[PDB]
């Protein structure tokens, strides 16, 4: 009897430490716990290489103790899970978290409307924004897999909140898929705001090759030459007759241009490409005398 | 599209991609310019100020943030977004409020509907088949030339309104105004809600219909007539009323007294001075009838859905009513589910709950079931699951009793799949 009364004494402290109402208040506290729990599994573990003195003694009550071993054990092998658990809990929570406000600091990239004043800089933004899109695109879709896939595991071990954690896959994934639908469509702004602007600038470069013709012609009746009158107007008229050339694809690009807008904007169209024209007539009259 | 998409004037035709109806369309020359379109239904949890509901009155759909806050289009545009209200033959219609900065909270309204010319030679017209098909299909058409921050969808009674006025729903519930009684000549309406007698045996002693007049708790400067029709039979008669106006809910007294009751066949007239809320009730107990009638109210003022009923299983059952939410459910086809029954639509009580009883392969383990529905939430019910029979078919019934046959709500047949026992 002194084996009833020092080795139940023993699994008496011994489950009520390892029974506990602190299941773990951090993510690195939870840890620092369970390396505590794996210490006292290991303990009972090796109390097990002292209970063939108790099966000596008592087999040269019994069936009592044969019990409590197991249950310690089992006690064991329940909450070692349950405090898996909670840190497995704390890490899934901050990943989401942390996820959310990355999805959070590029959805502001993404949404920001500038669409530049002019052409140069504005085909900037094409490229400083498509760059975006992919280190975006790819990296989050390896952060959702990782996290994705931390959730799968976490159901097919059977957590006690996983029903949450289908709900934040859910919230995650969804909110992703929509990240990237909302680049697209930044995306095709930019492509659009781009060619609008090609378009201005493609006019300030004309109206401009033009008005500095139509000036010119006086100097070239105008000091003068016989030997260099002909070639020179002869070459004036080598560039007017490729100056249509590109106007006929300005004029082929307002047409595709007035289709995609409408209003204040295909009125401000017409206007810009009937000013422009205008100054083709006011220098196709004076080419003539 | 799931929530966004750009769009030029060349105009676009885009149903939305997550929630099923949702449908923007856009003819062309209709938009600003190539313009991020948005239509995102959010939570109503996660909202502040939502817009205000009567009693009696009830939110179709979630709401619906739009794309532009405040783009102007040139032409109209439709917002097709799906609801999942009981309609009820006009028994109840749908008023579509909007909110230019969700703060303050109008109705939404466009004075001219055409077919033909919103579209403008649009090649998919694909209008929805006709208004009936709408209403059966649970669609709510929206049409508007600038898009408002937030609209909301909600089911009232009908409420034929003028600025004489007789019901839509029931026609001996003729209330016309008097001449000169108003100051400014102003809309009214007139809401005209019946009750059915299969759901007065629930608490006898009977009622009319419940009528009332949209401004509410507004004195009307000359009497107004009013005109009811009388319960079937079970002083013998008394008119209640309640004076409360708007978001509060009413309170009904007994005023056979203060109002004269004026016999016509099949019905009543009488004389008020204040709109508010009118009801009859033929019962021999006069102390009885303030409690025993807002026993029923509260019966009535519950807000109608068309919810599905979705069963899963897996070897073992939980049971879903729901409405709004993605069927590839990612918990239940995660944790190795199987949808053992989706059931057809169904009218069920936005806050009354639901029972179950099961006629099938193998009983429930182990008090009796139930589970609260509401509207736009997830409703869980789990399980815990002579052995020559394969198959049970389980059904659910808004009456728990054994006394009196009470007919249930859905009757479905289920197949446990069997991979293992327990």
């Amino acid at each position: 009897y002194f084996d009833v009364a020092e080795v139940e004494a023993w699994l008496g402290e011994q489950e009520l430490l390892m029974m506990s109402e602190d299941k773990g208040k951090d993510e690195q506290s939870t840890l620092q716990l369970l390396k505590k729990h794996l210490q006292l599994e290991q303990g009972v573990e090796n109390y097990e290489e002292s209970i063939a003195q108790l099966s000596r003694q008592c087999r040269a009550r019994q069936s009592q103790v044969d019990r409590l071993y197991v249950a310690l054990k089992e006690l064991g092998e329940e909450r070692r899970v349950s405090l898996e658990q909670q840190y497995w809990l704390y890490q899934l929570s901050r990943q989401v978290d942390e996820l959310e406000h990355w999805i959070a600091e590029k959805e502001v990239v993404a949404g920001s409307p500038e669409l530049g004043q002019d052409f140069e800089h504005v085909s900037v933004l094409q490229e400083k924004f498509s760059e975006f899109a992919s280190e975006t695109g790819t990296a989050g879709r390896e952060r959702l897999a990782a996290v994705n896939q931390m959730v799968d595991e976490l159901i097919e071990c059977g957590h006690t909140a996983a029903a949450t954690m289908a709900e934040w896959k859910d919230g995650l994934n969804e909110a992703w898929a929509e990240l990237l639908e909302l680049m697209g469509t930044r995306a095709q702004l930019l492509a659009a705001s781009r060619e609008l602007h090609k378009f201005f600038s493609d006019a300030r470069e004309l109206q401009g090759q033009i008005e500095e013709k139509r000036r010119r012609l006086p100097r070239l009746t105008a000091r003068p030459s016989a030997s260099s009158m002909q070639r020179t107007l002869r070459a004036f008229e080598h560039d007017l007759q490729l100056l249509v050339s590109q106007v006929r694809q300005l004029q082929e690009g307002a047409a595709q241009l007035r289709t995609v807008y409408a209003g204040e904007h295909a009125e401000a169209i017409a206007s810009r490409e009937q000013e422009v024209l205008q100054g083709w007539k006011e220098l196709l009259a004076a080419c003539e005398d | 599209f799931l929530v966004s998409f750009m769009v030029d004037a060349r105009g676009g035709s885009m149903r939305g991609s997550r929630h099923h109806g949702m449908r923007i369309i856009i003819p062309p020359r209709k938009c600003t310019a190539p313009t991020r379109i948005t239509c995102r239904l959010v939570k109503r949890h996660k909202l502040a100020n939502p817009p205000p509901m009567v009693e009696g009155e009830g939110l179709a759909s979630r709401l619906v943030e739009m794309g532009p806050a405040g783009a102007q289009f040139l032409g109209p545009v439709i917002v097709e977004i799906p609801h999942f209200g009981s309609m009820r033959g006009k028994e109840r219609e749908l008023i579509v409020l909007r909110s230019e900065n969700g703060e303050t909270w109008k109705e939404h309204q466009f004075d001219s509907k055409n077919e033909d010319l919103s579209e403008l030679l649009n090649g998919m017209d694909e209008e929805l088949d006709s208004p009936e098909e709408l209403g059966t299909k649970r669609i709510c058409r929206i049409i508007t030339k600038d898009f408002p921050q937030y609209f909301a969808v909600v089911s009232r009674i009908k409420q034929e309104s003028n600025q004489i006025l007789s019901s839509t729903t029931v026609p001996l519930v003729q209330a016309s105004f008097p001449e000169g009684a108003l100051t400014k000549r102003i809309r009214v309406g007139l809401q005209a809600q019946p009750v059915p007698e299969e759901t007065v045996k629930k608490i006898k002693a009977t009622f009319s219909p419940i009528v009332t007049v949209e401004p509410r708790r507004r004195k009307f400067h000359k009497p107004i007539t009013m005109t009811i029709p009388v319960p079937p039979p079970s002083p013998s008669l008394r008119l209640l009323c309640s004076i409360t106006g708007g978001t509060s809910p009413a309170q009904w007294e007994d005023i056979t007294g203060t109002t004269p009751l004026t016999f016509i066949k099949d019905c009543v007239s009488f004389t008020t001075n204040v709109s508010a809320r009118f009801w009859l009730a033929d019962c021999h107990q006069v102390l009885e009838t303030v409690g025993l009638a807002s026993q029923l109210y509260r019966e009535l003022i519950c807000v109608p859905y068309m919810a599905k009923f979705v069963v899963f299983a897996k070897t073992s059952l939980r049971c879903f009513c729901m409405t709004d939410d993605r069927v590839d459910k990612t918990l239940e086809q995660q944790e190795n589910f199987e949808e053992v029954a989706r059931s057809k639509d169904i009218e069920v009580l936005e806050g009354k709950p639901i029972y179950v009883d099961c006629y099938g392969n193998l009983a429930p383990l182990t008090q009796q079931l139930v589970f609260n529905f509401y509207s736009f939430k997830e409703n869980r019910l789990p399980f815990s699951i002579t052995s020559q029979e394969p198959c049970g078919r389980l059904s659910f019934l808004k009456e728990p009793t054994k006394g009196l046959p009470q007919t249930a709500v859905c009757n479905l047949n289920i197949t446990l799949p069997a991979h293992k026992k327990a």
